[PDB]
Parts: structure tokens; sequence; C-alpha cells
């Protein structure tokens, strides 16, 4: 009866009966935000005044049999339920000591950071005009990369089972939590809040100076500054930087395998519906994991999920920055007496291309390349970037640089479209193009040095439109979620008929599994162990 | 609604919604409530039909 | 000898220490409204007079009027020029507006009424005064419930908008006073609904949110509009565009850079031009969408400015008086403003208040920037720049030092064409490589002196643990977000430490200075062996430094405490915790609050009592519901049934479960269930 | 839909060539991006243009300056002239009661001469001031007779003091409908102020503001152990700056404003109905390290019916001094002075016995006015960061950042002064305290004219700095910028000293 009488005497006033009748439960969040909102009268000054005054604290009435009125020096700390501050410190010294010290199992999200700082070996501070990399990373470290809703449902189950949501489907985390803290409840609302802090992901956009994981971000204020930087290795690793890698490799190998299938789309679909990753189905991971990569984007597209409007090419993901596209089919002659019809994009465009190890900005008119600004790590990376750039230039200058017949097929011996053919021809050797491109004298301005065909930096001369950037070009992961139209051949055409994604830029160095993955749909076992094939 | 609809349903009902909307050219981008209602009706009929 | 600090600049260039010119950290300490009216209506006096048909307030419509005659600021813009520039921008971006409109449609689909509360003070016409958000919202809802207009009960904001429309459709509107239910003719209702202050009215706010949301989905996809981001991000947007202009091979091109502002910008933006650009953004879009996103500009087309108090001489008495009882200046101003006002409200057609359409103004500025990418210029000169509401930065490049002035001329001309009166005063030129942009400064380097309002290093004042962590958290945030030096963070930290110690009358037990509390603290200090492990609130040494500004105090000292110390401290069986509000800081712009661990930290309580105005309606119900279901404080609940149909059933199940095996007397149970049946019988009618 | 009472405004919202908004929507939907811009340019006059005007090193003219009465002082409290009451009393600061910590300050002086009025308000009944002063002494000696010591003494509602605070000074609150056809019903004057010309004393006060004393004035709280990379660097920055500015007199100024405004507000909450006494207390630590308490004067508070934050409360200040007002009279326009006695002043050869004076003024404040002053320690941070900024920007160009070499090299000199028509170079700590005092005075003398001047000086200084780098800048409306500057220059003496600083800087900017 403790509670309901307030409801009854609340149902006494008709203007309250009406609101208690009409508004429904789905709307309670919309009504708790109806507050006067005036008691914001300088919390500093009100706090100071209330601290000067005795007894600002509200306790329960059960302090009588727990703490005394007179302290060990005869100090008054009660009223007639108000309590002064000294009672806290007295109880802070000598009271009911308790073995509830098992606390560091719900607050592990903090003591993980503590331990990371414990063995967190440091390094020297090499000051430098640090350049901001416009990257996007997570905020919570080691949270298994779980979305908010699928995590808060488990939360609601573990903390308030007597009012769980209607999701009853029949992950042992439920069992582990219900067992380790069954009768050792601490503070319900705070327990659930801190668990939501521990497990729920959230990833957004920040300028960083080399920090990859989340652990390199929670200590950003130590690392990053105006013109300084401090390398600090916490001595550890999390899931969010090495869980998605397993799905990446599994989808890359799945696409590598799907080409030989008659209808690669159907085999891929059965694979994705059957394949299990870390005990979790791959389909749900695709629906919930925001990782951007060709294989993952294509597998998501097969289930009709929006991705970024990218003109992915040369291993480099592209993004529309400005400019329009016009078809303008055209004839082309090779260096070995061969005719080729190709889709020369008409109109003006301006793009920013992001790569695995490099980035660049480009402006492009009708068969015109201008202002190519590149930044990479290795000589090989800037080499590949400049190569795919000159391929994309579509000038006749690169047209002249064709040597040998052009026969490059899929792993199923299938004729590839000409762009990828040129790319794969130049990737092994493309030194001949620079010597026949043209050189221009530069002025050594703004820390932008030139590059020569022999892969040598130079001061006062460079290629036409080329620029070597320092410590990274400004990335931008534009947010777009647009529908796509995949075909039966694992080709991607969103709305305009432009080839977006294709299984020609999918492979790199050997795949090394971290997460244990299992396929169950179709053959897809010629790679796994032979004993695995039998069993 | 739209992205959730693509989350909680099969692509075959998606293609059926495509075909039924093309019957009158009903653009899904606007008739999102019609999108949900039609996918609902289809899956209702199906789970009424299974194992009978 | 005499001392001069400014002479310092003979040794160190200005951009390295311009912060010395920033004097203050915060902000230092009814007639100006007439000055604003005269200023706006002077920049638009071209005989566009039309007495309103539904307000009777004469209105000037200076759009597409004569071209500027004098060099002085002017508010004349031709419609076709603006729309042509907008279409030119879309020619620079394919259908991107429809993507932004799709995000906006998603918003208008999910958005409930709550997003009307997170914001600054509003204006309620129920009391004809500025009031907080929920006050005006609750009074409006209850006066709507006074009549049949009750669509808002669905909860979706669009239904609130339909309620607003139907309210405009009704002639008589009974205003209850707290009784005296007699006021508010139709005409005065229309007039007051359009009343503006300094600060939107009640109805338009939701709509402006929609418009502003649109700008977000636009501006996030535009590089030349870097307003919505905060601090560090803008840094990058400074170096990229530079490379797009000065990094040109065979550098015979000459790149100049100006940083300018637009004097009296905000008083010139005519809402009808906004109507036009919105409509073009809604090209062949669904009808009702055009109807909804066109509300706010139309409401601003006929908007009234409130005066309020006056000098006593209430504002609504400025109609029957002779112009001799005043000074010369007031006499002249009233002469030039007298017939324009009606019903204690000033008539302001071409106006716009600073802080309303700043993001759409940035859209317009990025448009006038986009109009010069050597594809709409057909000339040698080509420019690009970064835009804000009023303070913009431009880089114009031309290969010859003679035509650069022609490019700057085209910029200023086209800006005059769209109502952008470029301030000749608050503007300065130099060679590319060093400039200003909204308190940002670039001389081969960065500085974030826009939001460099060093934090309230004083305590936030709710707790002993949450307050410390909140202070140090804002320290770290302004350390990375509103970039400041590290040693400045150290000084602000130790200042906060002293302020927090002296706020809770607890310095430490190693210094003999004595509070009304230090005795017990020193006794604790004595009986503890591991001294460092003690909390700061419990007389502990401050060892918070840069490397651990994020770890809460509790977890950091957690190992170094004594076993009994922890077993007594973190014990949640403490009698001080009472289940009420937590985490609510909500500082005004968004409202952010990031608190951390709490154990036996319940200090700052009992804020004084202060028992239409009857706030005792909503929060009572919500708190009672929370008292029934704790989950209401963590996850947005999910349920269709009515409040009572859930609470009664829950109470019956609770009585059942704690009677059968629990602890309750059968008579108390029977009375509980009889009371529940009484509730049921009362809810049936 | 958009029905009547709404569409009626929508079709009334269109530009002046249309009738209904539906025709407008059709006209916008079907649009011709034909390029009317070129024709509009061809139609507009050639005079409407941003004709770039150059900016050469011979263009900058020194700023104009107001002429007329010398600049008085509106500072809330005294800068250098006030005198301390050294007690060296370590009362453990057990919330050391500020009134009874002041009765001993009073007990520690002898030679309280008869109150001798020297400099009046130049207008008004002055004897009320000295009557209030003797009443202060009376209530200071009428305490032990009320059987109980009261922790604060509520001054009597006395007529001379009622006039000093203007509590009795109140007009009629009359509705206009009653006071009809009145002869003196003309408006309030509300005249804009007169241009107060520059005087020479503000620079001397600023000079004395940057000097060092023998007291410490600070308790900079402890910091945890410093790890190798930066915490050591952050230490060797902040602690060196502290030791170079710890004992600065501007610290005393900040603490003075803090304590006075703090006591005023903390009583204004609880003295909500009656008068109270306000001791102007400061604290410091001796060179031998003993907590010393100083007293500067007394202040009497008016009514504190503070409903809102901008609510005005009048107050009266009486500050001690050894600076004779008879020296420079025009400085103290708002002040009335009393020859109050003689004090001992020890020298290398005995005492000198200089007279003691009491400066009294009437002013007003409010809640926000005080809290801007309870947080004046901010002027420290603004200083350090505007030092720390230079520690990074000018040291951005280095592999090993120039941080310790910023200090630790006295050969590095900073041009800071020019008295004998010659550039005077100084060391670091003088600059550190100089910037601290800059932010301090800007905070306490905070005036909107200073805001406007800073805004308009940033532009001119940036342009001159660009020209010094030989980057051929230009302007748009130079006369207009001078016009705005002169428009933001009336009476603030701090502003005027900054202006003369700026002019001498441009003269010494090698331009």
């Amino acid at each position: 009866m403790e509670r309901i009488k307030e409801l009854r005497d609340l149902m006494s006033q008709s203007r309250t009966r009406e609101i208690l009748t009409k508004t429904t439960v789905d709307h309670i969040a919309i009504i708790k935000k109806y507050t006067s909102g005036r008691q914001e009268k300088n919390p500093a000054l009100r706090m100071k005044w209330m601290m000067a005054m005795k007894y600002p604290i509200t306790a329960d009435k059960r302090i009588m049999e727990m703490i005394p009125e007179r302290n060990e020096q005869g100090q008054t700390l009660w009223s007639k339920v108000m309590v002064s501050s000294l009672a806290v410190t007295w109880w802070n010294r000598n009271g009911p000591t308790t073995s509830t010290v098992h606390y560091p199992k719900v607050y592990k999200t903090y003591f993980e950071k503590v331990e990371r700082l414990k063995h967190g070996t440091f390094g020297p501070v090499h000051f430098r005009n640090q350049v901001k990399i416009r990257r996007r990373v997570d905020v919570n470290p080691g949270h298994a990369d779980l979305s908010a809703k699928e995590a808060q449902d488990v939360i609601m189950e573990v903390v308030f089972p007597n009012e769980v949501g209607a999701r009853i489907l029949t992950l042992t985390i439920t069992k582990e939590k219900k067992e380790e803290l069954q009768d050792c409840k601490i503070a319900p609302l705070m327990v659930a809040y801190m668990l939501e802090r521990e497990l729920v992901r959230k990833t957004r956009f920040l300028p960083v100076a080399g920090g990859t994981s989340s652990v390199y971000i929670e200590v950003l204020h130590l690392t990053q500054g105006t013109c300084w930087e401090q390398m600090y290795t916490p001595g550890g690793e999390v899931r969010n930087d090495d869980v998605d890698q397993s799905l990446i490799i599994a989808a890359r190998n799945i696409v590598r395998r799907a080409t030989v299938s008659t209808d690669p789309l159907a085999s891929l679909l059965e694979m994705c519906h059957s394949t299990q990753i870390g005990g979790i189905r791959m389909v749900d991971i695709l629906r919930q994991n925001p990782t951007e990569e060709q294989a993952v984007d294509i597998c998501k597209a097969a289930m009709g999920l929006r991705i970024s409007s990218s003109f992915s090419f040369g291993g480099f993901t592209f993004k529309r920055t400005s400019g329009s596209s016009v078809k303008k089919e055209e004839e082309v002659l090779t260096g070995n007496l061969q005719t080729l019809k190709i889709r020369v994009h008409e109109g003006y465009e301006e793009f920013t291309m992001v790569g695995r190890r490099a980035t660049a900005i480009l402006r492009k008119a009708t068969r015109r390349l201008i202002q190519l600004i590149v930044s990479g790590r290795d000589e090989q990376s800037i080499a590949e970037a400049i190569i795919v750039a000159m391929v994309f230039s579509q000038e006749d200058c690169m047209i002249k640089a064709v040597r040998g017949d052009l026969n490059f097929v899929n792993r199923a011996n299938q004729r590839l479209n000409p762009m990828h053919q040129l790319l794969r021809h130049f990737q092994k050797d493309a030194k001949v193009l620079f010597q026949n491109w043209g050189i221009e004298p530069i002025d050594n301005v703004m820390g932008m040095i030139g590059i020569l065909p022999d892969m040598t930096p130079s001061t006062e001369m460079s290629l036409r439109g080329v620029r070597v950037s320092k410590m990274g070009v400004d990335e931008y992961s534009s947010t777009e979620r647009v529908v796509v139209s995949i075909d039966r051949f694992l080709r991607v055409r969103d709305q305009r008929g432009n080839v977006l994604l294709s299984p020609e830029e999918v492979s790199e160095t050997q795949g090394t599994e971290r997460l244990t993955i299992t396929y169950s749909s179709s053959m897809m076992w010629e790679i796994n162990g032979p004993e695995s094939v039998l069993v | 609604m739209e992205d959730f609809v693509r989350q909680c349903f099969n692509p075959m009902i998606v293609e059926l919604a495509e075909k039924a909307m093309k019957e009158y050219g009903e653009d899904p981008k606007i008739e999102t409530n019609k999108f949900a209602a039609i996918c609902t009706h289809l899956e209702v009929c199906f789970m009424y039909s299974d194992f009978h | 000898m005499d001392v001069n600090p400014t002479l310092l600049f003979l040794k160190v260039p200005a951009q390295n220490a311009i912060s010395t010119t920033f004097p203050y950290t915060g902000d230092p300490p009814t007639g100006y409204t007439m000055d604003t009216v005269n200023r706006t209506h002077q920049y638009s006096e071209k005989g566009k007079w039309t007495t309103n048909t539904e307000t009777g307030a004469p209105q000037l419509n200076p759009i597409d009027g004569p071209l500027p005659d004098n060099h002085e600021p002017s508010g004349y813009a031709q419609t076709d020029c603006v729309l042509e520039a907008m279409a030119f921008l879309e020619e620079s971006h394919p259908g991107i507006f429809e993507n932004s409109c799709l995000e906006t449609m998603e918003v208008v689909q999910q958005t409930r009424v709550d997003k009307l509360t997170q914001g600054r003070q509003t204006y309620d016409w129920t009391l004809n005064r500025n009031q907080p958000a929920a006050t005006a919202l609750a009074n409006t809802i209850e006066v709507f419930r006074s009549n049949d207009l009750t669509a808002n009960e669905s909860g979706r904001l669009i239904d609130f908008l339909k309620d607003v429309m139907e309210s405009m459709d009704k002639e008589e509107m009974e205003i209850t006073a707290h009784k005296k239910k007699q006021r508010l003719n139709k005409k005065s209702y229309l007039i007051r609904a359009l009343t503006l202050n300094t600060t939107p009215g009640m109805q338009i706010r939701g709509f402006v949110y929609f418009v502003e949301t649109l700008a977000r989905s636009i501006c996030e996809k535009l590089e030349q509009s870097g307003l919505p981001v905060g601090g560090n991000e803008k840094k990058a947007k400074l170096a990229n565009v530079v490379r797009k202009m000065m990094t040109n091979s065979q550098d015979t091109e000459l790149s100049f850079t100006i940083t300018g502002d637009n004097t009296k910008w905000n008083e010139n933006q005519n809402p009808r031009m906004f109507l036009a650009m919105i409509t073009y953004i809604t090209r062949n879009q669904p009808d009702w969408f055009r109807n909804v996103l066109s509300i706010a500009p139309i409401m601003f087309s006929n908007k009234m400015a409130r005066l309020g108090k006056g000098y006593q001489i209430p504002a609504e008495m400025l109609a029957n008086i002779d112009l001799k009882y005043f000074n010369e200046s007031t006499r002249k101003k009233i002469e030039k403003i007298r017939p324009l006002l009606i019903d204690g409200t000033a008539s302001l057609s071409p106006g716009m208040m600073m802080g309303m359409f700043n993001m759409l103004s940035t859209v317009l500025g990025v448009s006038i920037l986009n109009l010069g990418q050597k594809r709409y210029t057909k000339t040698t000169y080509w420019w690009d720049g970064l835009q804000s509401s009023d303070d913009f930065a431009l880089i114009v490049n031309a290969p010859n030092h003679e035509g650069i002035q022609a490019g700057v001329d085209r910029f200023y001309r086209t800006c005059k064409l769209v109502g952008i009166n470029m301030s000749k005063k608050k503007s300065y030129i130099n060679r590319t490589g060093t400039f200003e942009f909204t308190s940002f400064f670039y001389r081969y380097g960065f500085v974030a002196n826009f939001s460099m309002e060093l934090p309230s290093f004083g305590v936030s004042g709710i707790n002993e643990s949450a307050d410390m962590s909140i202070g140090v958290t804002v320290i770290k945030n302004n350390m990375i977000n509103n970039d400041l030096g590290p040693a400045t963070a150290q000084m602000a930290l130790q200042l906060f430490i002293k302020d927090y110690r002296y706020t809770y009358r607890c310095h430490r037990g190693d210094t003999q200075i004595q509070t009304r509390r230090s005795f017990e603290l020193k006794k604790l200090w004595e009986q503890t062996r591991s001294k460092a492990g003690l909390l700061v609130s419990d007389g502990g040494p401050n060892l918070y430094n840069i490397r651990n500004l994020h770890i809460p105090e509790v977890c950091l000292k957690w190992e170094l405490m004594d076993e009994d110390y922890q077993g007594r401290l973190c014990n949640p069986l403490n009698p001080f915790v009472s289940h009420k509000e937590i985490e609510s800081a909500n500082n005004a712009g968004p409202a952010k609050s990031m608190e951390y661990d709490a154990v036996a930290t319940t200090h700052s309580w009992i804020p004084k009592r202060n028992r239409l105005e009857d706030e005792q309606m909503y929060q009572k119900c919500c708190n009672l519901f929370e008292k029934f279901f704790p989950s209401s404080s963590y996850r947005r609940p999910v349920g269709i049934s009515s409040m009572v149909e859930a609470m009664v059933s829950r109470a019956r199940i609770d009585a059942r479960i704690d009677f059968e095996s629990g602890r309750i007397k059968k008579e108390e149970f029977a009375e509980i269930m009889k009371i529940c049946s009484t509730i049921e019988e009362l809810r049936r009618q | 839909e958009i029905t009547g009472t709404m569409r009626r405004l929508a079709d009334q919202s269109l530009p002046p060539n249309f009738s209904s908004l539906e025709n407008f929507r059709a006209y916008v939907d079907g649009f011709e991006p034909n390029g009317c811009i070129e024709g509009k340019l061809s139609q507009m006059s050639k005079e409407v243009n941003a004709r770039i005007e150059p900016f050469l090193k011979t263009t900058p003219r020194p700023l104009r300056l107001p002429d007329g009465p010398p600049c008085s002082q509106r500072s809330k409290f005294l800068l250098m002239d006030a005198l301390k009451l050294s007690i060296e009393d370590p009362s453990h600061e057990g919330e050391g009661i500020p009134l009874y910590d002041a009765i001993k300050c009073m007990k520690t002086f002898f030679g309280w001469k008869e109150p001798n009025i020297i400099k009046p308000h130049e207008k008004g009944i002055n004897p009320n001031y000295l009557l209030a002063w003797k009443q202060v002494l009376a209530e200071l000696q009428d305490i032990e007779n009320e059987e109980k010591i009261p922790k604060k003494k509520n001054m009597k509602k006395t007529s001379q003091l009622k006039w000093a605070l203007g509590e009795n000074m109140a007009p009629e609150k009359v509705d206009f409908e009653d006071c009809k056809d009145v002869s003196d019903l003309k408006q309030y004057d509300s005249d804009e102020p007169e241009p107060r010309s520059l005087a020479s004393w503000i620079q001397s006060e600023f000079n004395k503001a940057c000097e060092l004393t023998d007291s410490s004035w600070i308790e900079l709280d402890e910091i945890g152990e410093d790890v190798a990379p930066i915490e050591h660097i952050a230490s060797m920055r902040r602690n060196y700056f502290t030791a170079e500015v710890s004992h600065c007199r501007a610290t005393e100024y900040i603490m003075k404003g803090v304590y006075i405004n703090t006591a005023l507000l903390n009583a204004s909450c609880a003295a909500m109905d009656d008068f109270q006494l306000i001791p102007m207390i400061s604290k410091c630590r001796t060179k031998e390290g003993r907590r010393k308490t100083n007293l500067y004067g007394f202040i009497i508070k008016g009514r504190s019916h503070l409903r809102n934050d901008t609510d005005v409360v009048n107050f009266v200040s009486m500050e001690f001094s050894l600076t004779d007002p008879r020296l420079e009279p025009h400085k103290w326009e708002k002040y009335c002075v009393l020859e109050i006695g003689d004090m001992l002043l020890r020298t290398a050869i005995g005492q000198v016995s200089r007279p003691m004076f009491l400066y009294v003024r009437t002013n007003g404040t409010s809640k926000i006015k005080m809290k801007w002053g309870m947080e004046m320690r901010r002027c420290l941070l603004q200083s350090l960061q505007q030092i720390e900024s230079m520690i990074e920007a000018e040291s951005s160009v280095k592999e090993k950042d120039m941080t310790k070499e910023f200090f630790e090299n006295k050969s590095e000199t900073w041009p800071i002064g020019e008295s004998p028509k010659g550039v005077e170079e100084g060391s670091i700590g003088k600059v550190c305290r100089t910037l601290l005092a800059k932010s301090v005075f800007n905070s306490l003398y905070a005036s909107p004219q200073l805001e406007g001047f800073s805004a308009e000086s940033r532009r001119l200084l940036l342009i001159v700095q660009a020209l010094r780098d030989n980057l051929e800048p230009g302007t748009f409306d130079l006369g207009g910028l001078y016009e705005a500057i002169e428009e933001c220059l009336i009476n603030d003496p701090w502003v005027l000293l900054n202006a003369s600083w700026f002019n001498s800087f441009l003269t010494h900017a090698l331009r």
C-alpha cells in the first residue's frame, strides 16, 4: 500500500486522471522531460552556501541504530531527515566493514584502463607540427563490438528479469552475469548503467595523430597536443581492433571462392546464412557491424544494405566530393595495334581517394588530371597510388604507355573490363609512364617535395599536378547510406550503372585467423584442413 | 522504418514488394508505411500457409 | 621606466601571442529594439509598402527591388539571382539535397515533441513573457486540451503541428488564468503568435529545428561549410583549402587571402528568400513536406518584435501619446517608428534575428563561394573560401596582380546581390598564408581561440566523487577539444583542487589548518598506514596528473587503500543513498553530462522548496511510474497499454508474489486489492 | 494542408510579382538557370564595388585621443595606495571570523587624529561621511555592552548613512494614468557621458602593479609524481612561472577583489533586510613564512533585497592610505578624503611619521558583478596560456621544442619599455607578471569600451604584423576603422593607456 495511495489521491484531481488515462507507456520518455527547469541558480554558489550551513545531507531514518548523534568529540551532525557532512567522514573511518570488496567485477571497464597504465611503458616526446588525421574510431575499449539495442536487451534481462522485453527467442553472458553476482547485488541502476558503459559500442569521427585502437584514444590527451606527441604503449589489445578482421578475411575468401560457382550470388547467400563467427552468425554481424571493406560491403549488399556511394578502384575506395559524370563512350588505340571501346567519363569532377596505406586528393576535367596530392607511408604505397592515379587520368599520355597484349582474366578465366586490365598490367611494372609524362619545375613551397620516375625525391621538379604531402592527407569518411543493385555476377551498380565494387581488388597478404570461424553451407572446405573436410 | 524493414525481413518479400509497387509505380521512398504494411501482409499470409 | 605590454610584438609576431589581446575569460556585464527597427527599415526603403491583410501591420517587401545606389549597406536582392545561384550549387552537387531531405524525412518521422525542450529560454504568450521550455510547452498543451484540439496526445511532433494549424483555424481561444477565463480575441492571438524577443516564440521553434536539421544534412556533406563541427576539426579544414589554392605548379599565379565580415548581416536576410531556397530544395518533392518545411519562413514573413517593459511606461501604451514628453533622439525615433507598430508589437517584415538561421545563412555563403570555381566565372580569377554566419574567409587566386581586384569586386557585387553586405571595416587582406576566421588564426599554425572560454574550474556541486571527476573531465575535454596548453591544464587542475577542498571544508590532515571537519580527517589520517589510498574528500593527497585525468579517483587509489577502508567505504548498504535523480547536469546548444563511479557519495542535497503553473502534473506521474518500474530510468520503455492497465496488473502480481512466499499480512493484501478495484472502477468512466 | 488564416499569409509571403504561393511553387519548380547574374552585374553601377585600398608602412596614422578633463578612477578598490595592518596572527584559519580578525587590526594602530575633511565630493553634503565614520567607530566600541558578541554588527538606520546609501533617496512610483498633465513630467536626462581625457597616473599605477613584494599570497596545491615524457616539462613550466609570479602584487589585487566581493555576497544572502559591515581583508605569508592578515578598510552595505541577478545594491567604501589626495586632486572625483591620523614608518634612521588618510566613495554592485571577481584567479590561467601559447607556436619549428631555453637564458631579452626615448629590454619574469597584471586590470576595470578597443586593435595589429613580414597587405575603409576606434573611446583610463601604448608601438614598430 506504500505506493498506490499516491496514485489514488492523484486520481482524485480530474486533470490528473485524464493524463494518467490518455498517455501510454510508449510515451513515458516524452513526458518525464516536462520540468520547471529553473533551479539552476549557480550550483557553485548554492553548493558553497549549503556547505557552510550545517546538515545539507538527506539520509534515511535508519542512521539512528548505525551512527551516533555525538561524535568522538561531541559534534552535532543530526536534525529532526537532515545530516551534516562530518557523519560521512566518521562513517568513512569506522563502520560496518564488508567483504563486498569484490566490486572490481562490475567496474572492470575502469580497472582495465588502470592496468593499461600500470605496465604502460612510455617513450620520448619528439615534438613536431603534428598533422590531424580526420579518422573515425570507437570510444569504448574491449566491448566485443556490439550494437546498443542488442546489448541493452541483455542488460534489461540481467538486471530486471521480471520485466524483460518481448524478445524471447532462445550469449552465455546472461548465465555468467546471473551467476557471478546473483545475491551480491550492489546498486541496480548504477550496475546497469555501468554495464551499458562497458559493453555498448559507439564510434565517431575525430582527428587523431596515429592512434588506432580505443586504448590509444582514452589516453589521447597525453599523446596529442599542439606541436607535440608522446608514444605510449598500454601493453595490450582489445576486440574491436581484432574481431572484425576475422569477418573481413572470411568474406574476402568467400568472395574469392564464389566466382567459380555457377551463380555466385546464391552460393554466397547460403554461405553467409550458414557461416558462424565467434559463435555469432555472420548475417547479424553484417547487419550490425559498421566496418567498411569491399568484401564486407558486397556481402551486406547481397542482403540489401545501404553502403557508401564509392567508385572503388585500384584497391582504393573513392568518395564523391564534387562534379558530375557523363558516359561518353569512346574509341582507344593501344601500343600493339588493338582497338578498345571504353567509358570516358565526361564532365568535371573532383575526388578524394583513401587507400590502405595512403590517401590523395585529385581534380579531373574531361581527360584532364590536375592537383594530385598524395601522402603515404612506404615508397611502394605512393608508387601504387600514383600508378592507379595515372590510370584514372585517361589522358592519351598513359595511352601511349601500353606495352604488350592485354589478357588478364578472373580466377575462373573471365575477361575483365579494360580499366582493371590496365591496372594489373601496370602494377607489376609501370616505370615507363613517367619518362613519357612530362616534367614541370616546382618552387619547394609549403613542405611539398617532388618525386621522380626513379622513385627519388627532388626539390625543384616534379610530375604534372603531383604533390607529396607530409604525414598524411586529410581523410573524410562521408556518411551515405544508399541502395544498390547487385547482379548475379557479384558486380555492384547502385543507381547509375557505374561499376562500384568488383572481385578484382580483393586480395592482399596471407590471411591469419584470430577468431575461430566455421562454415557450414556449401563445399567451401577445400581451404580448411582435410580432417576438417572429413569431420 | 525503411532500413528496419530491410533488417527484419527476407529479400524475397522485398522483391515481391518491388513487383507489387511497380503494379502502380508506388515509389517505396515515399510510401514507407505502405512498404511496411505490404511486407507485413505478405509475411502474415506466408506464416498462415506454412505447415498446412 | 614605463612599461608597455604591446611592445612585446617587436620581438614575437602577433599571431603567436594574439591571446594577450583577449582580455576576458567569460562575458562581462527595450530601446535598442527601435534602433534595430530603424536600421533594418532604412536598408529597405523602396516603396514596397503593403498593409497586411490579416494583421493590418504594414510590411515592406524590399526583395527584387532596385539595385544598390550607394556604397553603403543595402538589403536589396533580386529573386532570380538567388535561385540561379542555388541551382548553380546543385549543378555542383548531384541531388545531394534529396539525400539531406531523406535524412530530414526520417527525422520528421521519428521526432517526438521532446526535441522542443532541449534548448534556451523561450517566449510564452500565455503569460506574454520569456519562460523555460517545458513551462511554455505544458501551458500550451493544457490550453489546447481546454478545447477539442488534442492531436498532440499521439506524441508525434507533426501532430503538434497539426494542432498548431487548427489553433490558427479557430477564432475564439479561452485563456485560463492562474480563474477568469475571458481574454484573447482572434486577431491578438495571431499577432502574439508571431511575437519575437531576444529569441523565437513558441510555435516557430519546432519548425526552425526542422529547417536547421535540414542544414545539418546539407552542411555535413559540404566541405566549404565547417560550422557544425567544433574546434579541432576546423583546424584540418584550414589546411586543405589552402592547398587547393596556393599549391599550383609553375607558380606565376598570385593567391591573396582576405578575412572579412558582413556588417549588419543578420538584419538583411528576408524570410521569403529562405522560402524560395527551401522550395527549390523540395523540387518535385511530396506536397505536405513542402508544406511543413515552409512553415517557419512564412511565419517570419509576418513576425512581430516585442518590446516588453519600456522605460514606468508599458509598451502597449506607446500608441496614445504626444511626442514632446521625451528627449530629442527618442522623439525622432518614435516619429520614424510610430505608425508601424500595433498592439504593443513592432512590425518587422524583412528581418531575421541573430542566432536563428545561421546554418542556412552558411548555406547561402557557401553558395556564393561555390559560384567561382572557374566554371561559372569564365575568366582567369578563381576563388574558394570558408564561410560562417557573418565572419568569412576567402582565398582568391589570379595569375596577374591587376585582375585580383576584379575578382574581389565580383565577390562583393554578388554578395550585395544576395543581401550579403560585406563590411569594409571588419575586413583585411594579405598574401595567402596567414589570416583569421571566427577567432581562429593561421600563421603556418593553429589556435582554437573561438571556444577558449577556460572552464568553470570551480566545483560543479552535486557530490564528492562525481564533482571531482566532472571537473577533471571538463579539463581533459577542453585539453583535447578546445585545445589549450598542458601546463595551463595543470594550473587549472590545482586551482580546482583548492576550490574543491575548500568547498567541502576538507583540505587534508597533514597541514594544521583546521575546518569544522578537519579533526575527524586527521584522526583518519593517523589510523591509516597507506596514506595515499585515502580519497580527496577524505583527506587525500592530490596525485591526479595528465596521465590519469580520465581514471576516476576511486579506481586509481583502489589498490592502495586499506582493507577495512574499502570494506567500509564502497559498502552500498550505506544509509545515505536515496533513489532519486542522478547524472542531470544539462548545461546550455546541447546538454552534456558525463559522471563516473559513486560509492557513499550523496552530499549535495535538499535544494530549497518552492511549493497553468501547477508543475505538479507531469513529473509526479513520471516519478510514480519510476517508483513502480526502475527500468524507466535506463531504457526507453516499450508498451502500448495505458498507464493504469500496467500499474494495476503489476501491483496485483506484486501483492501475489510477496504474499504467497513473501512477507505481507492477508488483510493488507485484501485492502490493496480493494483499492486496486476502486482504481479500476474509477478508470472505467 | 495549408488552409485559411495560414495560406492567406503564405500567398501574402511571396515576392512582389506573384499572387498565390501555388503559382510561386510552380515558378520555382520550373526554373531557368539561364545566367541572369552577368546581366545584373552589367546593370549595377561601377561605384558599388570593393575598391581595394593599399596598406603601406607610411599609411598607419597614430590614433587620436580625447581631450578635456583628466581620467578619474572608477576602480572598485585601491591598487597601490591602500595600506596593510600587519598582524602576523596564525589563528589557524578555523574559518577565522573576518570581523574579529579585524578588531585587532584596529587595536594595532595609535594616533587616530580627529577626522579632518580634506577633499570633498566637490558637490554634496560631505560631513555625512565623517559622521558615518565616527558612527563606525562607535558601533566598533558599542559591542561588548550588548551582553553577547554578535559575529556581525548591523549598523543603525542612521540618517547620514541613509543619505550615503540613498535608501531614503527614492522617487514616486506612480502610474501614468494618475500623474496626468504634470509640469515636471519630462523624461529622465539619460545623457551620454563626457570624454574624459587621459592623465598620467594610470601608467604609474600599472608600473607599481607589476613589482614584486615580500609576501607569497598563494597556496598552489600539490601535484602527483611527474612521469618522464611531459609531466616533467609541464612541471618545469608551471612551477617556474609560479616562483616568478607567486609573490606578485597583482596576486594581492586578485585576492583583495576575491575576499571583498565574497564577504559582500555571502552577507547579502543573509543580511537580506538590514545593514552590515564589510571588512576589506586580505591574507598573505611572511618572507619568514608566517600567516599574516592585512586589513585595507571598511565597507557599509545597503539593502540586499536581491530578487534577480542584475539587482543593484549600493555600498560605501573607506580604504586606508598614505597617499595624500592633495597631490593629484582630479584623479579622485568620486572620492572624499579624511585626514585620519599619523603612523610610524621605520627607516634606516628612525621613523618619519607620515600622515594617514581615508579615501571614501559610494558605488554599486550586484550578484554577477561580485561573482566576476570571486573567480578573478582566471586571470592567472589566461596569463599562463597566453604565455604557454608562445611556448608552443614560436617553438613549433623545432625537432626538440624550445621550452627550457625559453627560460634559463637571461641573454634572451624582451623589449618592454621606453622611458628615455630608448627601447628598454627586460627579462622573463617581468613579462610574466606583466601579462598577469594585464589580465588582472582588464578584469577589474572591465568596460565595454575595452572590449570594442580590443576587437578593433586586433585587426590593425594583425595588418601591421603582416606588413612587417613584407606580405603587401591592403585595406577597405581605413577612415571607417579609425571612426569605429574613436567611437569606442570615451572615458576608461585603462583603455586610454592601452591606446597610448599602441600609438607608441606603431611609432616604434619601425613603420
